[PDB]
């Protein structure tokens, strides 16, 4: 199973694989490139790549389209302004035929911190519930602090094995 | 400062070169580069030939 | 644009083609500035390549 | 080893004339060009013999990549403008770096006094002077002039450049 981490700098992405992986925060550099990782959850093996989400290199993410069984895009909740890039980012990822079947999960990030922006906000901004032909979910994540991810990553791959 | 296409070219190039995700890569590296669509076209169907 | 780009475009598209590919695997590691530990396992990789075309028969 | 195809490289800065040479080599006439962000790689006949000219591009910026292409070089064409008085001295430096990468240890230096055809030129033996040619011990090496455009002195050298690597050890 192959799975990308997208977003838009600084939401988390190279933090939130690491947690994943080895239960533990690290200390990052913005990605200026991808980091990838074999993660192993319920007795299975998923190979994720964290894309860098810096302005200039968004634009390469849909060279790494190809074979996406799932997307988890991460979105700092307390990053009001941008959150319409993220939109743009996520209408534009979703117009793509090679992602047409890709489960779809949003971990709101950053919900730690009491400038962050609710579940349901965010779902609206990023214009979820008007997604068609779609499987998603939204879920909140401290990738410091470790909530809210064994629950996310317990729906992602339950709906991978429904197909 | 040097251009930031040239970091994530190493690291793109370094795993293309060591023949890793090389289909991966060759998208990567012909976007990144702006090859015309002609040479890209060239340049994939080529990494497509490559027989396993 | 960098000068570079114009350069590794030239470059890359004959390695890419598969000319001149242990030249070009040069010329592409040093315009990008690799580290030689990683130019020396491409270059190593490079020359395996082409022994082992060398040995073959067919 | 005659028999077979030999390496070439022609080198020199920006607008000496190396890529307007190349041409005149293997088609017999001057074509347009542009500044060289890049190479040029072409088979040229010359004698009937089949060479690798690699035509390497000058600009400043991208003279530290020609080291890349010194693997299995049997000769080096230096191409030097005869009326660049100014940069004689970086042509020096840049011909002295050359030669100490041990990957050039057996190829032969032919200099081409390029643009000779101009009123301006220096003369074959200021240049070589100024380039420290007489220097060069451990190197076979000689200077002629010549002019890409109106074809002067390049059967000369070319001829030369054959007969010395027919003499190889
Ligand atoms: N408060 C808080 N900070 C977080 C959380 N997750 C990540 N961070 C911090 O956010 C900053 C950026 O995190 P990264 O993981 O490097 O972000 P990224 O998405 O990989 O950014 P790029 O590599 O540029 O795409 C770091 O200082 C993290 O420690 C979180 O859940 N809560
Ligand atoms: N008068 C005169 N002009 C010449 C001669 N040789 C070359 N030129 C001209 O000089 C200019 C530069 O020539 P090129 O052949 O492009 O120079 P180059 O060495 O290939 O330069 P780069 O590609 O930057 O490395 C052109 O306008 C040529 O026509 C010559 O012998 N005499
Ligand atoms: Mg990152
Ligand atoms: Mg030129």
């Amino acid at each position: 199973m192959r799975i990308l981490i997208l977003g838009l700098d600084g939401a988390g992405k190279t933090t939130i694989l690491y947690r994943l992986q080895v239960g533990e925060v690290v200390t990052t550099i913005p990605t200026i490139g991808f980091n990838v990782e074999t993660v192993t959850y319920k007795n299975l093996k998923f190979q994720v790549w964290d894309l860098g989400g810096l302005t200039s290199i968004r634009p390469y993410w849909r060279c790494y389209y190809s074979n996406t069984d799932a997307v988890i895009y991460v979105v700092d909740s307390c990053d009001r302004d941008r959150i319409g890039i993220s939109k743009s980012e996520l209408v534009a990822m979703l117009e793509e035929e090679e992602l047409r079947k890709a489960i779809l999960v949003v971990f709101a990030n950053k919900q730690d911190m009491e400038q962050a922006m609710t579940s349901s906000e965010m779902a609206n901004s990023l214009g979820l519930p008007a997604l068609k032909d779609r499987k998603w979910q939204i879920f909140k994540t401290s990738a410091t602090k470790g909530t809210g991810l064994d629950e996310a990553m317990e729906w992602l791959v339950e709906t991978l094995k429904s197909r | 400062g040097e251009p930031t296409e040239f970091e994530y070219l190493r690291k793109v190039l370094f795993e293309y070169m060591m023949g890793r995700e090389t289909k991966t890569m060759a998208k990567v590296i012909t976007t990144v580069l702006k090859f015309p669509d002609d040479q890209t076209q060239k340049i994939l169907e080529r990494e497509d030939a490559r027989l396993m």
